[PDB]
RNA sequence: CCCCACUAUGCUUAGCCCUAAACCUCAACAGUUAAAUCAACAAAACUGCUCGCCAGAACACUACGAGCCACAGCUUAAAACUCAAA
């Protein structure tokens, strides 16, 4: 448990610990985003909402 | 009376139905070559009729030819045969 | 010419070589992912243990063995004695879905050995022998 | 009783190791073989199981009438072009 | 009835494939079968192993033998093959050539299903 | 002598055509959003299409299109619906344009 | 409930037992979509014909009687006391 000799692997195991951080918050914002998925749910449901399904006879 | 007045007849531009690969030619345990065209490769699972396209009835045939060959020594049962690999591939997957 | 996945056949010619090794003869790593340890074994070609490597032979116990990290830590122990023994490359083979499935193969990797192919075998029975009654949680 | 190294085997490109386990994860998938092991693990009655069928086989009706209803609406996502009235 | 024997036979040299191939077929008819035709589909590696009176076989010899038998030389036929050593695997199948093809017209497609649930509103 | 319903719908070029599918027209641009050009090809609905990556400027209001029709009208019943549901847009692949 | 081990049992043969949320709780046959469609929910509303069944709840898949290779069983199956509900 001397950090003098184990500085690289520190050093490593410190930048993965940062970059996962840094890619947790950038996967929140893809998510905000929406680019992955072909259309948010949201924007889904408001074109379902435009074409609604009809189950009854008017 | 009125010549301009359609006239019932038979759907002129209707399309031929769609034909399965395997219509009209006969399935046979024995083409063990084109069997192998419907088992995965590496699980030697048979595909279902939604990536072979065969109808039901051409669906069974290979089936039951598969299943026949593989219980007779004719086919591998838990992968594709190697030496048809390079076969046409005439099942609609990808796995890469 | 283009990689192909699908391994070399015995029997067939193929320029395909491993320290001038061919397919058949690259040693094998069988890991058995159990979903509450992971064995790691290595063999040669004609099935002779080299090294052998599990969760438990880590100094890990009970619920500790079936874990990613203990599956890891065998297969660089494992690792470690196969290229003790002289091995390189080596054809992986696993069997089971436990959480090591993945991780042990990683510890190879970190230990010095190159896995040129990996390979499937868990059991999958045709509907043999009739498993355990499910559990009510 | 038939061949090794033939069957659920993947070879790896470069020592892309990661690249070929997801490959094999992914057939292993696609034929259906991971979710066949985890349903093997204990035993499945029959009735259970039929209902997991009916379930699954209602559950992929619905869901491929949904994504056609989606992709067959989705030209008309485009911009408004009768805006303000 | 018409009938196909698929048999695998241990890869041999060719007299003993030969005596074999006449005993099979000298059984046949004795049962009663009359023979019309002997295919051969070549010796290859089988696809498993087989292990047949005490013996693992990697390679077989495949033919076929075409007859018409009565239905009753069957049963008797497939437990020769059974005591029979040389045979590595031998099925009796009814001659696929006898079941004739109807003609399809094509895949006729299936409408959408209609009127499964009330069309009161919900 | 006047003509008859009849006579004119069986001499309408529309019905002319026959099958909508894969069948060379030519539409009138009415309407412009951005890169969305809204074709008008005598058809009862109009086609929408994306402005070509060559030539895009050359697609103005009123430029005379050459289109090859997929539908005359995007119809499709779902999953429990009682009727079909329309887009009330046509179905069509922009080639270019006709001098 | 969780984990381990093992037995009856699950299997074969020869007899029994004859019960299931044995339910798709939706009878068989023929026909209609016309309307006056339609309590509610469910899996739309119906017509002709026939058979079987049902008539407040609980007592009650109970008691007694009877029949059965069944003997802590199965089928048929009540009544009295009680309540204004179920
Ligand atoms: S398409 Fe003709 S039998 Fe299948
Ligand atoms: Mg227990
Ligand atoms: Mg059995
Ligand atoms: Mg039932
Ligand atoms: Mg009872
Ligand atoms: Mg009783
Ligand atoms: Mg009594």
């Amino acid at each position: 448990f001397r950090d003098d000799a184990c500085r690289k692997e520190i050093q490593g195991f410190l930048d993965c610990a940062a970059r996962a951080q840094e890619a947790r918050k950038m996967r929140s914002i893809q998510e905000t985003l929406g680019e992955s998925g072909s259309l948010l749910p949201n924007k889904l449901n408001k074109l379902l909402q435009r074409f609604p399904n009809k189950p009854y006879l008017s | 009376s009125n010549e301009d007045l359609p006239i019932s007849m038979e759907n002129p531009y209707k399309e031929p139905l769609k034909k399965c690969i395997l219509c009209g030619k006969h399935v046979d345990y024995k083409n063990v070559q084109l069997l192998s065209q419907f088992v995965s490769p590496f699980t030697g699972c048979i595909y279902g009729r939604h990536i072979t396209g065969l109808c039901g009835k051409k669906q069974k045939e290979i089936t039951k030819a598969i299943k026949r060959a593989q219980i007779m020594g004719f086919m591998p049962v838990t992968y594709k045969d190697p030496a048809y690999l390079k076969d046409p591939k005439v099942c609609n997957i990808r796995y890469r | 010419t283009k990689f192909s996945i699908y391994p070399p056949i015995p029997g067939e010619e193929s320029s395909l070589r491993w320290a001038g090794k061919k397919f058949e003869e690259i040693p094998i790593a069988h890991i058995k992912a159990s979903h509450n340890n992971t064995q790691i074994q290595v063999v040669s070609a004609s099935n002779e243990p080299l090294a052998f490597a599990s969760c438990g032979t880590e100094g890990f116990r009970n619920a500790k063995k079936g874990t990613g990290i203990a599956a890891q830590t065998a297969g660089i122990a494992a690792a470690a004695r196969a290229k003790q023994k002289g091995v390189i490359h080596i054809r992986v083979v696993v069997k089971g879905l436990g959480p090591g499935r993945l991780s042990a193969m990683h510890g190879l990797i970190m230990g010095g050995l190159e896995v040129i192919s990996i390979t499937d075998n868990t059991p999958i029975p045709h509907n043999g022998c009739r498993p355990r009654k499910a559990r009510k949680l | 009783k038939h061949l090794k190294f033939i069957a659920r085997t993947v070879m790896v490109q470069e020592g892309n190791v990661e690249s070929a386990y997801r490959t094999l994860n992914r057939i292993l998938t696609m034929d259906g073989l991971i979710e066949d092991i985890k349903h093997r693990r204990y035993y499945e009655k029959p009735c259970r199981r039929r209902q997991r069928e009916s379930y699954e086989r209602c559950r992929r009706i619905y869901n491929m009438e949904m994504a056609r209803k989606i992709n067959f609406l989705m030209r008309k996502n485009r911009a408004d072009p009768w805006q303000g009235c | 009835p018409r009938y196909e024997l698929a048999l695998i036979l241990k890869a041999m040299q060719r007299p003993e494939t030969a005596a074999t191939l006449k005993r099979t077929i000298e059984a046949l008819m004795d049962r009663g079968a009359i023979v019309r035709d002997l295919e051969n589909l070549g010796e290859r590696a089988l696809p498993y192993r087989i292990s047949a009176h005490s013996q693992q076989h990697n390679r077989g010899g495949y033919f076929l033998v075409d007859f018409y038998a009565p239905t009753a030389a069957v049963e008797s036929m497939v437990e020769h093959l059974s005591r029979d050593i040389d045979v590595i695997r031998g099925n009796i199948v009814k001659h696929p050539l006898t079941q004739e093809l109807k003609e399809c017209e094509g895949i006729v497609p299936v409408p959408l299903a209609e009127k499964l649930y009330s069309t009161k509103k919900r | 002598n006047v003509e008859s319903f009849a006579s004119m719908l069986r001499h309408s070029p529309l019905t002319q055509m026959g099958p909508a599918k894969d069948k060379l027209v030519i539409g009138r641009i009415f309407h412009i959003v951005e890169n969305d050009l809204y074709i008008d090809f005598g058809g009862k609905f109009h086609c929408v299409c994306r402005r070509p990556e060559v030539d895009g400027e050359k697609y103005q209001k009123g430029t005379r299109v050459r289109l090859r029709l997929l539908d005359l009208e995007l119809t499709s019943r779902f999953l429990g619906a009682t009727t079909d549901t329309t887009v009330l847009e046509a179905n069509a692949v922009l080639l270019g344009i006709q001098e």
